Parts: structure tokens; C-alpha cells; sequence
């Protein structure tokens, strides 16, 4: 499974 | 000499080292340091505030 | 949602790339840096330095501007009532041109960047030839000499009291002649600093490494941080670049989104897993992409902009004698403890 | 009790910061070498300097901070049949920006912190270019040459007639260029201390070493005092550590009891037994807890803000270096007595 990140 | 009193105390009120050029330059008639008194009276007034 | 809004299909080029451009993502690597960064702000607790260390284009910069924009929302509310106080504060180092750093220049430098809140204010330094001109810009004669420019910015920075001092680029301090220390340099630094009582925060590559572990006070008095990479050889770290290129993908303002997970090795190639190179060898392909307008991203154009083979070596080079030094093994624990007596 | 009030559980985390913060514990070995300070600045004996060794963070600055106040409050009585005296002075030396350490800068630091404070009088040192300011701070232009601030300083000493000259991180005196022995370097201050008749009591690290016993002109007006951590060959000294740690985590204001007893090992290894890095650990710690509102402080807690094992490597190579300088053994006397001729 890939993860989506956020932006900083 | 009191104009020259007040020409360094504003000049030492501003923040520069108030020297006998610098005094002259902003006076009307930069040669009466020639009398006995009025370079007596910058030096007494810088001696006042500490030179 | 999880990408750039639909609405930027209507705009023209130069939108696409300031969106981009002003885009940061949040890795897990810089979420714990900023984390114990953030932290260590708010209470150094007797900490005079804090050395960032990091393979260049890691992240160092853009950190030091979240945090420095962290701190102005942290204190803007405390800055609608005080005043006379900034948040934070910036300088980067100057390169000497000459064969020896000129502390000279760093001084005047700092006082240049330090005061200029507003022109209401007004504060003696006690140095005779530091004033404000006419145009508020403040001005330092040529024969102001380093001491006393070094007094003025030491009562500069007690009246101002930022929450930290951030020097970028400070292994150019280390630019010395034959006979000068570097510990000198640090421990010029060290009593600036500690005569203030601000934090110094000096951010550079592994060259900054020389700054390190110098004397038993310079090395008390600091936290450490390491901006790392991602390695190769870790599968966390690998999924994690995987994550961060598939959200940079689906962040990329395209009609059309091109698939750079299966194409990960060739970028990690030519990035070091430093994500700072990454975006910005993604954002010059995408400029590429919209001046020949182009809807999705092809390999020949990530051929086309990605570095030499020569300067990945020279910074794979480089990263690793630096990450040489910055780890920690259970077999130097017990060393330490073994000399103690601890054991 | 013997523990921190109730009454702060319902305050905000900028108090309890704050009261752990100037919250202080006499352990024994800074009592003891706050008696022997005491006593030997009490009187001189012809004593120019007195030497007051130890690591980072053992509690230099706090002993000189306390001795300062305690000397300032002995003062204050009597100080309305006498004026024209100031009771105690506090420097700290800069370290040089050039190679040579700047003798005028050294003299221009003292003179203002000596004559600084209200406008009680005046002394008029009898040397031009010297001179306060409307905001009240004695102001001096560089064009005053050394050696008549030297005469300055000595007539200003001569009338303050202060009880000490303490001089925080004096290691800094041994930047001097080549081809110049120490030596000279502190006959500069010795016949100050001569001439002045003031004693300059000269703090800082073990790199002060280097100026024990230059002359025996130098070393027999000299008294030494040495701060040392708790070494833990000793079990006494163990046992002091643990007493501390039981002194320090009585007064945290946290809501549960966070017992930090058992781990006594990492808390020595990460501290090497100078309370001062133990007090700055502990504090950072209870910050990050009480952003985090945390009921207990916990092994990771603490783990986190740690000082790395090469700093603490570093250090400890110095301390080593510094106790085995400054050891005695009865062999010493045998020699020395040998040497004599009293055999
Ligand atoms: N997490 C991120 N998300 C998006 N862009 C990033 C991120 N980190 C870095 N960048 C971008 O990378 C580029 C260069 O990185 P950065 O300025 O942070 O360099 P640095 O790590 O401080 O390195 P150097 O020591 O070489 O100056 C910038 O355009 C910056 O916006
Ligand atoms: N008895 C004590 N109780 C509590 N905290 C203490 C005590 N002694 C020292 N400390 C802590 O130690 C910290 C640092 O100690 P101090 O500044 O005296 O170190 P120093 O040995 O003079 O350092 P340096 O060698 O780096 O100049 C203080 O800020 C204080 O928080
Ligand atoms: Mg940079
Ligand atoms: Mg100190």
C-alpha cells in the first residue's frame, strides 16, 4: 500500500 | 563661546565626537578659535560632558 | 482532494509552475526534524547551538523558513501587545574573498538584518559610527572596528531577544588561515552567542561536521540535528520515496498524471534520495513540459534535466564520509561506559 | 511538603517551566566549594588570582551567581557609612575575533561594567576619550590608547575598591599569537592585581590549565580551587548522585510521580556526573512533557533530549585530561620534600 502525504 | 556650548552639546546630543573641525564647520565664522576664550570655553564644555 | 484542484486546468503556464513551485511536501523524515526542531525552540534549556546537519538539498532551507513562519504565528498574537521583539532572525555566511573570514563583515551584517522593525524605534548601540540614514536603511561606518561593531550587535540582540538566531551556510566560517583554530572561530561564536543568550541555530552540509565535538564546552553546549536522506537499503525508506513520488505525481498540474513509481530507481540515481533535488529536477521537467506543451512527462525528458554522473558521485562522496560520522552503534555506548566505570 | 505545592497543578505550564527552571539543590560538592570560594575571597593574603577550574555544566556560572548576590547582600548594610565602593564586579572575557586577544577591548568591557549602575558620583579617571552618555552608559572613543585605559581602569579599581574581579570563561586569555608565553599574558593582569590591589578570581574550563604555574612569582600569589563532577569509582559519590536525583524529581511539577531512580546509569552516562547537564536534561524533558500533558516521564522521554554519546565521549576525554593535571599524591610531597632537604 503507498501513502499519500500532506503538505508541510 | 555659548553658541560654540550649544554647538556641542548638540552635536554629542546627536552621537558624534564633537571635536574643535567638527565644531567649526557648522559655525558662521570658523576662525574666532583664534581668541584666547572661546577654544577655553569648547574645551571646558567638552571636559564638562567628558570629551 | 490528494492533488493539485481541477481549476488550475485553466490557467497558463507561469500559474501551473508558481503552484508548484510554492508546493512543499511533508516526508516523515522532515515531519520528525521539524518535530524535535519545534521543540527544542521552545526550550533549549542551556543549548547555545543547534548544527543542522544534512546532504546538500536534503531540506535544510525550507525547514529553517517553516519554522521561522512557525514563530511568527506564535508570537504574533504575544506581538500585538509587546513589542521591541522579533520572533526570529536570519543570516547566511559570507564567503571570504580574501584568505581569511571576515568577522568584520558578519557583524555589520547581522546588524543590518537584526534592526529594521520600524522606524518609530529608536536605541542607542553605543558605538560611534552605526546611525539610520534618511531612507531607514541602518548604515556602519568603514572604521568602526570588529569590537565595537561586536559590542553594538551584542546590545542589539539583548534588546531584541529573538527566539533563536539562524546562520545558513555556516561551514564558511572554517575559511582560516595556517595558524588560525577553528575552535577559535567557534568559541567567537559561542560567546556572542552566550553573552546574548540567544540561541544560535548554524544550518550547512557535512563541511559543518568540522565544527563538531571541537572542545568539551562547544560540545556540551549543543543539540546535534541530522537532516538524512533516504538510503537504498532500508525498505521503510524506500517506501517512503516511493509515497512521496506518487503524491509529488498526483500533485503535479497536468492533465494527464505520469507514472514515476516504477521509474524510482533511476530517480533515486540521480537524487540521493534528497527530496529538495527531487522537486527541483521535477519542476524544471515540468517547466520543460509546459513550454513545449506537453500533457504528461516522458523518461527522455527526465534524461534531459536530471545531474551528471560526475556530480552525483562527488555528492555521493561527500554524503557518505559525512553519514560516516553521525551514527550511533551499541558498541560506542559501551565504550563510553566502559571509560566511565558505568560497566 | 518536600515537594513541589498542589497548588501549581492548576497553573499554566509557563509557571511550572519557570519554578523548575530557577529552582535550585545544594549538592554537596557545590556547597563545599562555595565554602572554600567564600573563605578565600573573604581575605586575600597577597593573592592575585584565584584559579576555579572544572568541566562544562558542573556549576561554575551558578556558583558565581550566588556568591555574587550573597556578597552584594553582605554589602548592602553597610554600604551607606562608605559609598564611593562597589562591592563586587562580574565579567565574562570575549573571545578574540583576530589571533591576539584584545587587551584594549578587555580593559573598555571592565571599566563599563565596573562604572555602571547609578550616577552615585563620578570618579573622573583623569583620562580623556572616557565618558558616559544622556542614557547613562560610560562611553569611551577608540582613539584612547591602551595603556591610558589601563591608567583609567587602575584609578577607577583604586576608588571602587571592589572586593573581587571575577572574570567568567578566562580559558579565553590564552588566545595569544606565537612566539608569546602565556606567561606575559598573565603578568599583564598580575601587575593590575598588583597596582590595583584587587583580586581577580578567574573562572572557566580546564583549558585555563595552561596558566597554573608559569613563574613561581605567578604560582605563589595563586589559591586553586577545583569544581569536580561525581566520579563514580566512589559509592559516596553514587549515593550523592542519588540523593540529587531524588532532590530534583521531588520538585516536578507533574501530576503522577515519575520515577526516575531506577535508571540512575543512563541518567549518569548522559550527564558524566555535571549536575548542570542532568538539570538542563531534566528541564527539557519536563517541557516537552508538559506540552504533551503528560502524567508520567517515561524512558523515551527522557531519550530524546539526551546529549549524544560522542559529546559525551569529547567531554569526558577533556575531564580525564583535566583530573589527571590536577592531581596530588603524597608522592609528590615525598619528592618535594627530598628535593628540600628536609630528609
Ligand atoms: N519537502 C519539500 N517539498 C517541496 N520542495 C522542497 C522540499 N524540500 C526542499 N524543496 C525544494 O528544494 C529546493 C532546494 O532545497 P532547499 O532550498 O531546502 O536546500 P537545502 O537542503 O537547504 O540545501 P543547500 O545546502 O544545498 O542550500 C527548493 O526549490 C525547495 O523549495
Ligand atoms: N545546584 C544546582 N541546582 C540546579 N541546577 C543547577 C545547579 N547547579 C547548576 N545547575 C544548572 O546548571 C546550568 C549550567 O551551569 P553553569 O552555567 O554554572 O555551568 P558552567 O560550569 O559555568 O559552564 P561552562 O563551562 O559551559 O561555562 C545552570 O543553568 C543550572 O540550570
Ligand atoms: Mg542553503
Ligand atoms: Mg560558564
Amino acid at each position: 500500500t503507498l501513502v499519500v502525504y500532506e503538505e508541510f | 563661546c555659548s553658541e560654540v556650548r550649544e554647538i556641542v552639546l548638540s552635536l554629542n546630543a546627536q552621537g558624534v565626537y564633537p571635536t574643535e573641525g567638527r565644531v567649526c564647520e557648522l559655525m558662521p565664522n570658523p576662525g574666532c578659535f583664534r581668541y584666547k576664550q572661546v577654544r577655553a570655553a569648547f574645551n571646558d564644555a567638552r571636559r564638562e560632558f567628558g570629551l | 482532494s490528494t492533488g493539485f484542484p481541477l481549476e488550475l486546468l485553466t490557467r497558463p503556464a507561469t500559474e501551473r509552475l508558481a503552484y508548484f513551485e510554492n508546493y512543499t511536501v511533508a516526508h516523515p523524515r522532515l515531519k520528525e526534524v521539524y518535530e524535535i526542531l519545534m521543540r527544542t525552540i521552545a526550550e533549549p534549556a542551556g543549548a547555545s547551538f543547534i548544527f543542522v546537519y544534512g546532504a546538500s538539498g536534503v531540506g535544510k532551507t525550507t525547514l529553517r523558513l517553516r519554522v521561522e513562519q512557525k514563530l511568527t504565528e506564535l508570537a504574533l498574537p504575544k506581538l500585538e501587545s509587546d513589542r521591541a521583539r522579533v520572533p526570529v532572525v536570519g543570516i547566511e555566511a559570507i564567503a571570504p574573498e580574501s584568505r581569511y573570514f571576515n568577522w568584520k563583515e558578519y557583524y555589520t551584517r547581522a546588524l543590518i538584518t537584526l534592526e529594521e522593525p520600524l522606524i518609530d524605534h529608536k536605541f542607542d548601540y553605543g558605538v560611534r559610527g552605526i546611525s539610520r540614514d534618511n531612507f531607514g536603511k541602518i548604515n556602519v561606518e568603514s572604521k568602526v572596528v570588529a569590537p565595537a561593531l561586536r559590542r553594538a550587535l551584542e546590545n542589539a540582540l539583548i534588546h531584541r531577544h529573538p527566539d533563536v538566531f539562524f546562520v545558513d551556510e555556516a561551514q564558511h566560517f572554517g575559511k582560516v588561515a595556517s595558524g588560525y583554530k577553528l575552535q577559535d572561530q567557534l568559541d567567537c561564536l559561542k560567546s556572542l552567542a552566550n553573552m546574548t543568550g540567544i540561541l544560535h541555530c548554524l544550518l550547512g552540509t557535512y563541511e559543518l561536521l568540522t565544527f563538531r565535538n571541537l572542545s568539551g564546552q562547544l560540545s556540551r553546549r549543543s543539540v546535534d540535528i541530522h537532516f538524512r536522506r533516504y538510503c537504498a537499503d532500508s525498505p521503510e525508506d524506500v517506501q517512503a520515496f516511493k509515497s512521496v513520488l506518487l503524491t509529488f505525481q498526483q500533485h503535479l498540474p497536468l492533465a494527464e498524471t505520469p507514472n514515476l513509481v516504477d521509474h524510482w530507481e533511476y530517480f533515486y540515481e540521480r537524487t540521493l534520495g534528497c527530496i529538495g533535488t527531487l522537486k527541483d529536477w521535477l519542476k524544471r521537467v515540468l517547466s520543460d513540459a509546459l513550454d513545449r506543451e506537453a500533457t504528461t512527462i516522458t523518461l527522455k525528458d527526465l534524461q534531459k534535466r536530471a545531474l551528471s554522473v560526475a556530480q552525483c558521485q562527488k555528492m555521493f562522496k561527500e554524503i557518505q564520509e559525512g553519514e560516516r560520522q553521525l551514527s550511533e552503534t551499541e558498541a560506542d555506548v559501551q565504550n563510553l561506559r566502559s571509560a566511565l566505570g558505568l560497566g
